[PDB]
């Protein structure tokens, strides 16, 4: 439209390049180096880190990228879901 | 021997057991008659008393106490640079206050302290004394007395050692004075140590970004004559030599946007090595890291040099770090202002990557608000994760509600006066309100106002006004001139980007108007509007209904909401009617205000103020008169009076008109009444320009802690008012009021205050170039 | 201005003119030593006076008329402006065949005396304050860093430089050494009196006389600005702050201090040592023990000169203008004498049957009865 | 007009605080744990006996 | 100010104008008291009439001044129970304090600093001394500040989901469920953080809310 | 009975040692022909020493200088091969030593010997060093000891 909205920034952002160095296998310790401190997290059951990197232009398409990783109840991953999101609305 | 019990004399300080929680007796064992000396060292050395006595003459241990004394109240004279609110300050940081007990050592420590900083201003014939009278029941009072001798007049500067500069070149710039101007009292030439150590940085910095790097200071004295009245300070330096730079160089851990760093780094070659240049390259590599998140990098740049072939290559190491996030955003200080409405103004989103530029434009935006005094940011990081901050925002909020109340007259009309309020943060809220009404023997008013900034979380603001004017004439309606208007206004607007506001809106009005006086540029709108009145006889009516579609443009990049210190404004508010209304006219006025600093401080500030104004009608239909712009009193020219700048009525010969009461009513009555006579009356054209500068500067008899509430300015001021249309014949024998050449003009100081009333100004102002009818004032006292 | 609330008591001496002095003449070097400390004075050689100011004219006078002889100016010619100020702020010397006059902008200028050439102008580490000393063919110079550097006396030729210390409040006026035995005595700004043995440039004994037990070290400058003397074996100094000493020329050894001290300038006559205090308080001492003869400090806070002791009488300065005249024994206000409202600062000298003072503006005056 | 309700022995605050609503806990539902279990804003079982409002005679006793 | 006499008559007036009421003269004679009477034999009822003084003149600031002077030098006293429940009364009614009453204003999202600088205090009383005769009003001003936090943290998650930004929707509403579970705002809330995980396509997610929603409806 | 002789900085001086001292140190002497003054002003000449000896005292723990047992065992047993109760001629000892050593210790460190006043005084007279040195001890620690006792706090209490 006319109205004039700021841009909006809703999660932590992730470079392929570091996406590519998470795999199957390393503890929680590594993958805290690799990206940081997931900004959401699970608190309900299992211990589930969700990084979502979402941005809004300003009057354009809402652009979202979901990476799931699920940890086993020892400390070590289970596996991944890089989803890039884009789907229904 | 055997001690049976232990008595004590002192009964202040000491508590029941805390006493004995340091002597070994015990009442319970044989003395050695010898560790009672090791008792009394520690009871004394616990630091709760000032003489210890052990006495056993019977058979028991009474130990004579005598506790330090608590002090009581504090004196302290024939200091004059050294103010209470400090020295209050020093007292009580090194642990001496009203109250707790006195220590000697505290005493030799303060007086020391305080010789030190005379010392360091340059009162070297001074001395402290602090003497503590005793006074019954154990206390003391602590007296000071201060020899404050006087400053040493610091004599010359020398900078023995250059050989490509001229000394006063050098010492032009220094913060210490060499030799004051014979004809000025812009400074003074007292010595302070740190604006030594300045000056030494300053000289430092000035040879180092021409060129010269190889560069640095032996050794710097502080001379003294020997009565303590001259100071001469001499400075030693290394001249160098020039040099160039070969190329700069970047290096380490950063990350993945080299393109723009490579690209800031790069510089035109053959320049010369400034050491300016390369914490400006510095400085801009830290915002550019920060606005993609690495909030804390390490940059380090060294100047690898080679002094064989006048080259240095410039190495800057980078280690960007971890992308930041913030965790949450807290707020302090409002304590009124719910929390929306410092959460709206943010441009830094919770639960993102800490843009380091975001923060601080979200501070500029709610300082720009109005109705903060101080906001201060705090970017802070958590005492856990390696990456997460939370950024803290204290403010504290001043009033922002303006009062107005006062009389019409002093006589004694009855139960008749003026109100008025305007809060722009009704509670908090966020919504400004804004009501007043007087109420007079001479006319009747009053208006309210209401606008919400975000009616929706955008910046859509929708606001509403409602008028009542109708004054009829309250000292009579009967033969007078009559006057009953009244309308509603309601409009909205949106931001463009994060410094502009389009506005729109609608509204309609209505005006009736009776037993007007007869003159030319009314007859003139009335002839317009298709009215063919009379002219002695004065029963004419008219009543008007109006539907105008107005809309307005606001720019304001401006520092602060409240008298600022830096940056632009510009209000452009238009008006047109819409078809179907009885007049046919279109208005437009701007107003604009821009403050320029000229100091760092920001306390000197060029103010430059302008107004402009046109309106007509459309369609052959005259503009309506009763929308004639104004000038004069505040808030334009000020210094004549409100509303009395630009045309005056000329009024057709007067007789016979309905009822005349003799002795009043006497505009143009005449029983020998010649014809149209020129009068003082203002009526207001519809073409409009003033302009205002203004030098803002600090108020002199005041302090810093009361500094930011009031200011003081000197304001040169001009503006002019005039009429669009115009009759050669009606207008044979009069000054030419089409004629926009004729400027009223003064100038003079003003004083603002903002009181808990709300905000005052007092000026004193003196007209230069005036005119016919001006009836100019000198005091003007407003709110 | 409201601060102004300085203590002191400067009292006026009982009018008692028990002979007349007269002046001879005067010359008006022009604007001189100013307001700003200095240490110019003219000295005497073969009937001859030389005479210099803070704008660096140098002029050559006679006794007697004050008829000139030649001048010159040292505006800096060899800088961008040759017209600025050269600050001329070392003692005038004049030996043999020429005049060394120092600079605060580190140049030592040896003019030619009668014909008024430069014969050589050179550059000493740091500002040159005191008096240029000449002995066995050499200059010394006492900068005001600590460096005491020697120069050759035909030309320039920086031989040693002795490194002393400086202290971050020390007092103006650097000390201007004493020669004796080959070995040159030499004040420093941190309390110190060191020998230097005058052949190489190697210190021979640094001994400390300055005890500035003061409560506000900050304030307790304690250095030594005046020019030790010696007598025999035994050389004399004075700090600032107090502890007048004798000690021994060949080694470190204090024969005895005196608390008084707190001195600028002071002379002796070989038995009766007189001196000035810091509070303007004209005293004498015995050689022999320290033992106060006699004092006077009917003056305090009148910023005296140095005494000179001409015709029996210690004469001296004031800053209102009066010379006074002390008896030699007991003190006594034997004349006093009003010669220019100018001002002294600076310090008078007299010798070969003589007297010359200069003031603050009107310059050379003679003194005489 | 006038001042509080004898302004003595009675808090300068308003009694409005009594109809705060009582603490109801929320339970766990069908097999999955709350984080609930976390707290630090615990209000540890009081029981009456004592004055509350306006009837609590403050005095230095 | 006061004239010289001996304690008990001053004392006596202190006590005479206290049951009058005029604090601002009796705060005079009190730190006059005070002032000549350091450690005297009753220095501790002088203290606490200077707490009580202070307190009903809306002295704020000097009275928590005073009280945090007291809490010290005398850390246990069969009184010490009454300062700290006047240490917590001094800052909520510090909170609440502004013209919005009149116009009857739900201080809710205002600053929070006051409501935890007094849950402080109330939760040291109840823990401290359980027994005490001051303790039920501490319970019930504890259950309404408690109640207080988790409407202003509402109140921001609230305007969150308003603004779009959703992350900061979720961490909020998760540190309400963690802090201040058993009050009524998080209930209140919980619906925001189902919608904050639907917008952000987390079915996964927002399932287990849900079903949170649908156990407590009662 | 007991009272207080003297305070000092934050230390104190106590009547038991200056009422011990005023006669323990004299009676020795007496038998080589030493005439003491009167026991006023000698004990304002002992009130001297102790005050000093205190500021020292408390001048080693604020530095933090210590003294280990075994230099007291050592120095105890070169006094067996050399010449109140033993505890307490042992805590005399421990303080003496290092008031003894806080003066040598701060000497050597402000004393400057110039290797030139020492071929002097060899051609005047390895003896002339250590008489340079014994000179310059002297003298210095007067200087210091003058200076310490102008920058501490006393009290006379008689």
């Amino acid at each position: 439209r006319v109205v004039y909205r700021p841009d909006i920034n809703q999660g932590n952002y992730l470079t392929a390049n570091d996406v590519s160095k998470i795999r199957v296998g390393m503890t929680q310790q590594q993958v805290a180096y690799a990206l940081g401190t997931p900004l959401m997290s699970d608190p309900f059951g299992t211990n589930t880190w969700f990084y979502v990197f979402r941005q809004q232009p300003g009057h354009e398409g809402v652009t979202q990228q979901t990476l799931t990783l699920t940890f086993n109840s020892s400390g070590v991953l289970t596996n991944i879901d890089n989803k890039p999101a884009l789907s229904g609305n | 021997f055997v001690v049976k019990d232990i008595h004590f004399e002192g009964l202040q300080r000491v508590a029941v057991g805390a006493a004995l929680l340091s002597m070994p007796v015990r009442t319970g064992d044989t003395v050695n008659d010898e560790d009672i000396s090791n008792t009394i060292r520690a009871l004394f050395a616990t630091g709760n008393f000032e003489d210890v006595c052990v006495l056993r003459d019977g058979d028991t241990l009474l130990v004579q106490v005598k506790e330090r004394p608590t002090i009581a109240s504090i004196t302290f004279s024939g200091n004059k640079s050294v103010k209470d609110d400090m020295l209050k300050q020093n007292l009580e940081a090194s642990g001496v206050r009203v109250g707790e007990s006195l220590d000697r050592t505290t005493i030799a420590d303060i007086e020391k302290g305080l010789e030190d900083f005379y010392y360091s201003v340059g009162k070297y014939s001074a001395s402290v004394k602090a003497v503590v009278t005793p006074l019954p029941r154990n206390r003391v009072d602590l007296k000071l007395v201060f020899q404050e001798g006087v400053s040493a007049e610091i004599q010359q500067i020398n900078i023995v050692g250059n050989h490509a500069f001229t000394t006063d070149e050098l010492i032009s710039h220094f913060q210490l004075r060499d030799e004051v101007p014979w004809w000025n009292v812009v400074g003074d030439r007292k010595y302070q140590k740190q604006k030594l150590a300045g000056d030494l940085e300053t000289l430092r910095s000035y040879y180092l970004d021409r060129g010269y790097a190889r560069f640095n200071i032996d050794s710097t004295q502080v001379s003294l004559t020997p009565d303590k009245k001259g100071i001469y300070v001499t400075v030693n330096i290394t001249e160098g030599d020039q040099y160039k730079l070969s190329g700069v160089e970047v290096s380490g851990n950063l990350a993945g946007h080299s393109a723009e760093i490579e690209q800031l780094t790069k510089i035109e070659p053959g320049e010369l090595y400034n050491g300016t240049k390369v914490t400006k390259m510095e400085d801009d590599i830290k915002k550019l890291l920060g606005r993609y998140g690495y909030a804390y990098p390490r940059v380090q740049s060294m100047p690898e040099i080679n002094d064989a072939d006048k080259t240095v290559k410039l190495r800057v190491n980078v280690d960007a770090g971890n992308r930041f996030y913030v965790r949450k955003i807290r707020f302090e200080g409002n304590d009124t202002s719910k929390d929306a409405v410092l959460r709206r103004e943010m441009r830094q989103m919770e639960g993102a990557w800490l843009g380091s530029d975001l923060v601080d434009q979200g501070k500029e935006r709610l300082n720009r608000l109005g109705f903060f005094e101080t906001v201060d940011t705090d970017t802070q990081r958590v005492p856990g994760s390696p990456d997460q901050v939370d950024v803290v925002y204290k403010v504290k909020e001043r009033n922002t509600g303006s009062f107005n109340f006062g009389i019409g007259y002093g006589t004694e009309s009855g139960v008749s006066f003026q109100a008025g309020v305007q809060q722009d943060n009704w509670l908090g809220t966020g919504y400004a309100v804004g009501i007043n009404g007087t109420k007079n023997d001479y006319q009747t008013y009053a208006e309210l106002s209401v606008t919400n900034p975000y009616f929706t979380v955008d910046g859509v603001s929708l606001g509403g006004r409602l008028f009542y004017n109708d004054f009829q004439a309250d000292d009579a309606d009967l033969s007078d001139y009559t006057n009953k208007s009244y309308g509603t206004d309601v409009t909205l607007g949106f931001p463009i980007n994060e410094y502009n506001s389009l506005r729109a809106g609608l509204g309609y009005v209505h005006n009736s108007l009776s037993n007007m006086q007869p003159q030319v540029a009314m007859w003139r709108y009335l002839y317009s509007m298709g009215e063919h009145p009379s002219t002695s006889d004065q029963d004419n009516s008219f009543k008007t209904d109006d539907f105008t579609f107005n809309y307005g443009w606001t720019y304001n990049k401006l520092d602060r909401g409240y008298f600022p210190t830096d940056g632009s404004r510009v209000n452009l508010t238009g008006k047109v009617t819409i078809p179907g209304s009885d007049n046919e006219y279109y208005k437009v006025t701007l107003d604009t205000a821009t403050y320029v600093p000229i100091d760092d401080d920001h306390k000197w500030v060029v103010l430059g103020r302008t107004r402009w104004g046109y309106g007509d009608g459309l369609g052959g239909k005259e503009m309506p008169f009763y929308e004639n712009f104004y000038a004069g009193g505040s808030s334009t020219v000020r210094g004549f009076q409100s509303n009395t700048i630009g045309p005056k009525a000329v009024y057709f010969p007067h007789q016979a008109s309905n009822y005349d009461p003799d002795y009043d009513y006497e505009c143009a009555t005449q029983d020998g009444a010649k014809d149209l006579c020129k009068s003082d009356d203002a009526v207001g054209g519809n073409a409009m320009a003033v302009a205002s500068l203004e030098f803002i500067t600090p108020t002199p008899f005041i302090s810093d802690k009361y500094a930011n509430s009031v200011r003081t300015s000197f304001f040169w001021d001009m503006g002019t008012v005039w009429d669009t249309n115009w009759d050669s014949s009606q207008y044979s024998g009069y000054p030419d009021y089409s004629d926009p050449s004729n400027i009223r003009m003064s100038a003079g100081i003003a004083l603002q205050w903002m009181s808990p009333l709300g905000p005052l100004v007092f000026s004193y102002a003196q007209p230069f170039k005036k005119y016919d009818g001006d009836k100019a004032e000198q005091f003007q006292f407003n709110i | 201005n409201s601060e102004e609330d300085v203590v002191k008591m400067s009292p006026l001496p009982t009018v008692e003119n028990q002979f007349t002095p007269t002046t001879a003449w005067s010359t008006s070097v022009g604007s001189g030593i100013g307001n700003f400390y200095s240490n110019l004075h003219p000295a005497l050689a073969d009937n001859v006076v030389y005479a210099a100011d803070r704008a660096g004219l140098v002029k050559a006078l006679n006794a007697d008329d004050g008829k000139e002889i030649w001048s010159v100016s040292l505006a800096e010619k060899d800088g961008w402006f040759s017209k600025e100020p050269a600050l001329l702020s070392g003692g005038v010397t004049v030996s043999g065949g020429h005049v060394y006059i120092g600079s605060e902008k580190a140049q030592v200028y040896a003019l030619n005396t009668s014909d008024g050439t430069v014969a050589w102008q050179t550059k000493v580490a740091g500002e040159a304050l005191s008096r240029p000393v000449v002995s066995d063919g050499l200059v010394l110079i006492h900068t005001s860093n600590g460096q005491l550097q020697a120069l050759n006396e035909a030309d320039g030729a920086v031989k040693w430089t002795v490194n002393l210390d400086m202290p971050s409040l020390s007092l103006r006026g650097e000390s201007a050494p004493t020669t004796a035995f080959g070995a040159a005595v030499v004040g420093g700004d941190n309390g110190r009196v060191s020998a230097v043995l005058m052949e190489q440039g190697q210190m021979i004994w640094q001994q400390r006389i300055s005890q500035a037990t003061g409560s506000t070290e900050i304030d307790r400058l304690s250095d030594v600005d005046t020019t030790p003397v010696v007598v025999n074996g035994v050389v004399f100094a004075l700090a600032y702050n107090g502890n007048l000493t004798a000690l021994d020329l060949r080694s470190g050894q204090i024969m005895w201090k005196r608390e008084l001290g707190s001195v600028n300038d002071f002379i002796v006559d070989g038995n009766r040592i007189y001196l000035v205090d810091q509070n303007d308080r004209v005293m004498a001492l015995t050689i022999d023990g320290g033992v106060t003869l006699w004092t006077q400090s009917d003056l305090l806070h009148r910023l005296l000169t140095s005494p000179v002791l001409y015709n029996g009488n210690l004469v001296v300065g004031d800053s209102e203008g009066y010379l006074h005249w002390i008896n030699v024994e007991d003190g006594r206000f034997v004349a006093q004498q009003k010669v220019d409202s100018s001002g002294f600062q600076t310090e008078p000298v007299a010798a070969d049957g003589k007297l010359l003072i200069q003031a603050k503006d009107g310059t050379v005056y003679s003194i005489t009865r | 007009c006038s001042s509080d309700s004898r302004y003595k022995r009675q808090v300068s605050g308003d009694e409005a605080y009594l109809e705060a609503a009582p603490l109801a806990e929320l339970h766990a539902p069908a097999g999955m744990i709350l984080p609930v279990t976390s707290g630090d804003y615990a209000i540890p079982v009081t029981n009456g006996s004592g004055a509350v409002g306006k009837a609590l005679d403050i005095r230095p006793p | 100010e006061v004239p010289d006499n001996p304690p008990n008559e001053i004392y006596a007036t202190a006590q005479q104008k206290l049951q009058d009421g005029n604090w601002r003269q009796a705060i005079t004679q009190l730190e006059a008291l005070d002032n000549r009477y350091p450690f005297g034999p009753y220095s501790q009822q002088v203290q606490l009439d200077l707490i009580y003084a202070y307190y009903k003149n809306a002295d704020l600031p000097l009275a928590q001044a005073a009280i945090d002077r007291f809490i010290r030098l005398n850390p246990t006293h069969p009184n010490i129970d009454y300062v700290m429940y006047m240490r917590g009364l001094t800052n909520m009614a510090l909170d609440d304090s502004a013209l919005q009453g009149f116009f009857g204003v739900d201080r809710s999202d205002r600053d929070p600093q006051h409501a935890r600088a007094a849950f402080s205090d109330f939760s040291k009383l109840v823990r401290g001394y359980p027994n005490s005769q001051y303790t039920t009003d501490a319970t019930k001003r504890l259950v309404f500040l408690k109640d207080r936090l988790a409407k202003y943290e509402y109140s921001v998650a609230e305007y969150y989901t308003e603004r779009g930004a959703w992350v900061a929707v979720v961490n909020r509403v998760e540190g309400m469920l963690r802090d201040y579970p058993d009050t009524q705002a998080t209930r209140d809330a919980l619906p925001l953080m189902e919608n904050a995980y639907r917008q952000m396509q987390m079915n996964a997610q927002a399932e287990k809310v849900a079903k949170i929603i649908a156990a407590n409806s009662s | 009975v007991d009272c207080v002789a003297a305070v000092v900085n934050n230390g104190v001086v106590l009547e038991s040692d200056v009422d011990g001292l005023m006669q323990s140190v004299k009676l020795n002497a007496a038998q080589a022909r030493q005439q003491l003054p009167d026991d006023a002003t000698l004990r304002h000449q002992i009130m001297e020493r102790l005050i000093m000896d205190q500021i020292i005292l408390q001048m080693g723990q604020k530095m933090g200088v210590k003294i280990s047992d075994e230099q007291l065992d050592q120095a105890i047993a070169n006094i067996a091969k050399q010449n109140l109760n033993y505890n307490t001629y042992r805590n005399q000892i421990r303080k003496e030593m290092i008031i003894s050593e806080v003066r040598n210790n701060e000497v050597r460190r402000r004393i400057t010997i110039l290797p030139q006043e020492v071929e002097s005084l060899a051609q005047q007279v390895d003896r002339a060093y250590r008489m340079l040195m014994n000179r310059k001890f002297s003298e210095e620690a007067a200087s210091w000891m003058q200076e310490q006792r102008a920058s501490a706090y006393v009290k006379i209490l008689s």
